[PDB]
RNA sequence: GACAAUGGUAGGAGAGCGUUCUAAGGGCGUUGAAGCAUGAUCGUAAGGACAUGUGGAGCGCUUAGAAGUGAGAAUGCCGGUG
RNA sequence: AAGCAGUAAAUGUGGAGCCGUAGCGAAAGCGAGUCUGAAUAGGGCGUUUAGUAUUUGGUCGUAGACCCGAAACCAGGUGAU
RNA sequence: GUAGCGGCGAGCGAAACGGGAAGAGCCCAAACCAACGUUGGGGUUGUAGGACACUCUAGUUACAAAGGACGACAUUAGACGAAUCAUCUGGAAAGAUGAAUCAAAGAAGGUAAUAAUCCUGUAGUCGAAAAUGUUGUCUCUCUUGAGUGGAUCCUGAGUACGACGGAGCACGUGAAAUUCCGUCGGAAUCUGGGAGGACCAUCUCCUAAGGCUAAAUACUCUCUAGUGACCGAUAGUGAACCAGUACCGUGAGGGAAAGGUGAAAAGCACCCCGGAAGGGGAGUGAAAUAGAACCUGAAACCGUGUGCU
């Protein structure tokens, strides 16, 4: 039948204009006294899913 | 003629059959390998991952939410309005008929991308700042 | 005498769409209605023929396994359908190309109305002989002509169709085309 | 014509042989079809013909389409015989 | 597309619907430019702004899914010749 | 595969709108009226209906109330129904060579071989004692058709709802509305009551706690008529043969193998070897190595004789 979509993946990425995926950053939940000021400033900027990971989870997000 | 039928060149290809002797190239193992999980009938691992280390979509956090009362507008640019002759009235009842708007979601919004070079009158739900002056630069008026 | 517009009967045939339409019509005439029995469908074979080990014999689980004699068939034929569809604009081209191919080889003649009063096969045979037509011929009518249809339906190689229901297989199969002027005009108008 | 290349497991790519059925066209057959046996025949390969014996009623060829399409191994299944 | 007509027929009608023509932002929202930011000051993602319907071939997912092979588990019954 | 649910993991997964098939709606409890709690009338609702007082006239037997009498099609047997003669091979002609005919009939099967014109049939038409279905034109059985005013009265009670423990809604008690069960408490009476995803206020929609209703939808043990780029005896139902049979088990239960003479039995009169089985002649047949262990008859394997060693 119809192919199902990974609901957990749909809550973490968004598709860009050229078909790429825009993701968020990790290591930002708590324990902020153990990280430098420069580290925390640069962890607030979004990134892109790498090409190595894209080849593995491309079928998961096909309706997105 | 029914007794000379020729399909288009380069439009048909014969399929591949495995396990039909060693001269074909896919005889014994049928392109699978030797003695693995992926060499058995029943597949391998899930498309995401199976076992192993933490998956990528498990070590990243969720972001944002969604709005129940979201409105989406069908956008028509200035260049797309050159079809209508100058000095005529343009209505959402006319843009749909003329073939410019296929699906009117919540309204018509005029975006000023291009060049008008016309003398027409258009009414729509919303207008952009750039499209407001361009319509009135050469003459005309807009009504909401 | 009369002249038809060159959009129909006056264009270069397109062999790709014609072949696709012929294949489509041939495949849509096919019903599967074929099936076999798999491992679960065959009667019996619930127990185990013998224990896993203890005697020198091959290990077996059921008496209805594929390698046995009388067991189920794996990956046989299954009932399904073979029909498929093609865009509407491409179907019109597949018919005009057939008509143009028919008219290029001088295989299209126009006659007046058929004022048949009674169904007579001999009269139709004579009028075919007078027109000097081959063994295979297709004739169209403006509507369903009952008297014309009752005759000519027992002569081999003779088939009758209406103006609206023109087929792609029929035009290609027939050797010659005989059309009435009213039906020719209706075909020129209704068909693009 | 002139030159250059052509050992190969896992595996990737391309061109082909053969079997069963269908559409159209065109053929063979009691003056003998398929099948079966023999022969010192033909093509680069899978393979294709011809003649002779048996056989007694169906079968090839060309272009397309479809698939229950190819067997030496599984202490494989059934029958026959050492 | 479903439906109606038509030979279980391949063909007409049927424009609910779907994809594309414009992106950015969690969102309000703005719009060839948007977000962050006091500040296009810099930076991220966009301005390619040609696709779409059907079908041959390759691969993946859901269904037993290339085939044969367990020690075991649950439910309903038959047995103290 | 959207919104959502989810050790937010594996995974589960909607509705309204819009396009179509089909498409009729009614009857009860109460206020009121006369008998002896009973039976009749009245009355069925949200643009609020009715009792009460006011001038006040379509049989629907598929729901809406329940039993029967009036002619036309359809099944359960059938009947008519066009057209060919020669020669060659052959045991046999339907094949080949030549000349004709029919066709609203060139579907199919059988005939000593491959037949539109040899047979049974097909296209078309006709036919029904008697039984059974559907239908439609009269019989027959019921029948009170309309609006302004609202004093007063009636409109479903251990019901709605709440707490505790569960279940079901796509929704795992979660901010969980909407609805069911068990226990315990427990309301109001058109200024009434419920809903619009906790809850309150304003607006909008509706009127629970009584009961029936055809059509579009799903399925095939059977009856008639048909089809297939479905099998052709290790295949197709386990079963083409008198198969759920042989046979195996205390029992529940399991479960096979086996089709073919020839067109026609015309199935070998008679002679010879025996005790018989079998064989050699003769005869029937186109063919008897087609002799009923019978169409063709591969391989493994078992025997006889020969050229070279």
């Amino acid at each position: 039948p119809k192919m199902k979509t990974h609901r957990g993946a749909a809550k973490r990425v968004k598709r860009t204009a050229s078909g790429q995926l825009k993701r968020s950053r990790a290591f930002t939940s708590h324990l902020f006294a153990n990280k430098s000021t420069k580290q925390k400033r640069q962890l607030r900027k979004a990134r892109l899913v790498s090409k190595s990971d894209m080849k593995r989870v491309k079928q998961l997000l096909a309706y997105k | 003629k029914l007794h000379e039928l020729k399909p288009a060149e380069g439009s048909r290809k014969e399929r591949n059959r495995v396990g039909r002797g060693v001269a074909t190239g896919n005889g014994k193992t049928s392109g699978r390998g030797h003695k693995g999980q992926k060499a058995r009938s029943g597949g391998g691992v899930r498309p995401g991952f199976e076992g192993g280390q933490l998956p990528l979509f498990r070590r990243l956090p969720k972001r944002g939410f969604t709005n129940i009362n979201r409105k989406e507008y069908a956008i028509v640019n200035l260049d797309q309005l050159n079809k209508f002759e100058d000095g005529t009235e343009v209505t959402p009842a006319l843009l749909v008929e003329s073939g410019v708007v296929k699906n009117e979601k919540s309204g018509i919004k005029i975006l000023g991308n291009g060049s008008l070079d016309k003398k027409l009158t258009v009414k729509a739900h919303k207008f952009s700042a750039s499209a407001a002056e361009a319509i009135d630069a050469k003459g005309g008026a807009h009504e909401v | 005498s009369i002249e038809l517009s060159d959009a129909v009967f006056g264009i270069e045939p397109n062999n790709s769409v014609l072949f696709e339409a012929i294949n489509l019509q041939r495949a849509s005439l096919r019903q599967g209605t074929h099936a076999v029995k798999n491992r679960s469908a065959v009667s019996g074979g619930g127990r185990k023929p013998w224990k896993q080990k203890g005697t020198g014999r091959a290990r077996q689980g059921t008496i209805r396994a594929p390698q046995w004699r009388g067991g189920g068939i794996v990956f046989g034929p299954t009932p399904r359908s073979y029909a498929y569809k093609m865009p509407k604009k491409m179907r019109r081209l597949a018919l005009r190309s057939a008509l143009s191919f028919k008219v290029q080889e001088n295989g299209l003649t126009v006659v007046d109305a058929f004022n048949f009063e009674a169904p007579k096969t001999k009269e139709f045979k004579n009028v075919l002989s007078t027109l000097e037509q081959p063994k295979k011929v297709l004739v169209v009518t403006e509507n369903e002509d009952v008297n014309v249809e009752l005759s000519a339906r027992n002569i081999p190689g003779v088939q009758v169709t209406t103006a609206q229901g023109l087929n792609v297989l029929d035009i290609t199969n027939a050797d010659s085309l005989v059309i009435t002027e009213a039906a020719a005009k209706k075909v020129e108008e209704v068909l693009g």
